[PDB]
């Protein structure tokens, strides 16, 4: 009925949407992920800490940027290398329970504004249409309905800006959306939306790719009330 | 309140696939048993059925102890 993306995720759900076509998208975040590879590399982190904007926002020192705002609980940051060392000393000094991700830049930030003329030599005005699928956005937290306005500076700017994904998780539960399933390998954000609704899915699991998983989810999907077209898996066979 | 941990203990090693209540001690937190997010989702769907109650998801990480989690539903 409705999809929803996260920072690159937003991506799929564009070549999803039916706003883009499958070859726009498909070069539109190779030259993204290239452009990022070729600068961004070597230059910050992240870190995350399982407490709401006011609580980190409180402490944060200077030289960190909150990254993105993931609930009442989960709030992710994106900065300089160091400047997040001394802000993850700080916080281990208190004692809030923290974690830091292996990535070599920062996200959502002031860095992002380095190379925002290369990518608009890269590709700019794409020839986005109105999305078949109504696509709720998280860079302006409101539904897209027209052609064009998902252009390479829109991309840009979901790079830039920040996610206010439990905003708009909790809108969405406004607007009657109740079954929210999770199109990743590894569950990947089932609990923040537990924590808020707990009724979400992982498609697959870490060191769990085979077909077993995948048939459970699916399982699991069906015992909520949704039809699934099972005979398509099994074939015809003889009379039992 | 013992029945209430005692059901409590069974559902939970149910859940976990465990032998049974005295399998998980009551002293153990749930982190420490092996429960994850969905299982906790699960358990927690498991005790809103078995008391009929209003049990947020979230539970799991406010009373880790279940004899913390017993005496909330006792309330």
């Amino acid at each position: 009925d409705a999809v929803v993306g996260h920072s690159q995720g937003e991506i799929a759900a564009a070549c999803v949407s039916g706003a883009l076509s499958l070859e726009d998208a498909a070069k539109v975040v190779a030259l993204r992920s290239q452009a990022i590879a070729a600068e961004l590399s070597g230059r910050g982190g992240m870190a995350s800490v399982a407490l709401g904007e006011d609580d980190v926002v409180s402490r944060l020192v200077d030289g960190v940027e909150v990254a993105a705002v993931n609930g009442p609980s989960s709030v992710v940051i994106a900065g300089d290398a160091h400047a997040l060392d001394a802000t993850l000393e700080i916080l281990s000094g208190e004692g809030i329970r923290v974690r830091r991700v292996a990535v070599d830049y920062a996200s959502h930030t002031r860095h992002v504004e380095d190379i925002r003329d290369t990518l608009a030599e890269t590709l700019a005005g794409i020839s986005a249409q109105a999305p078949a699928v109504p696509f709720y956005s998280t860079v302006t937290s409101e539904w897209v309905r027209d052609a064009g306005v998902l252009d390479g500076g829109y991309w840009y700017r979901n790079l830039r800006n920040q996610v206010r994904f439990g905003a708009a998780a909790t809108a969405l539960l406004e607007q009657g959306h109740t079954v929210f399933v999770e199109v990743s390998a590894h569950p990947v954000t089932v609990q923040p939306l537990s924590e808020l609704t707990g009724d979400a899915i992982g498609t697959l699991r870490r060191e769990d790719g085979g077909l077993r998983r995948l048939l459970a989810s699916m399982g699991e999907l069906f015992v909520r009330g949704i039809d699934v077209d099972w005979t398509a898996m099994v074939p015809a066979a003889g009379w039992v | 309140a013992a029945a209430l941990l005692d059901l409590v203990r069974r559902h939970a090693a149910e859940v976990l696939g465990h032998s049974g209540a005295e399998s998980v001690h009551s002293g153990r937190t749930f982190k420490d048993a092996g429960f994850d997010s969905l299982t906790a989702v699960e358990l927690r769907n498991r005790l809103a059925a078995a008391t009929g109650l209003t049990l947020s998801p979230a539970m799991i990480f406010d009373y880790p102890k279940p004899p913390a989690l017993a005496d909330h539903l006792r309330a």
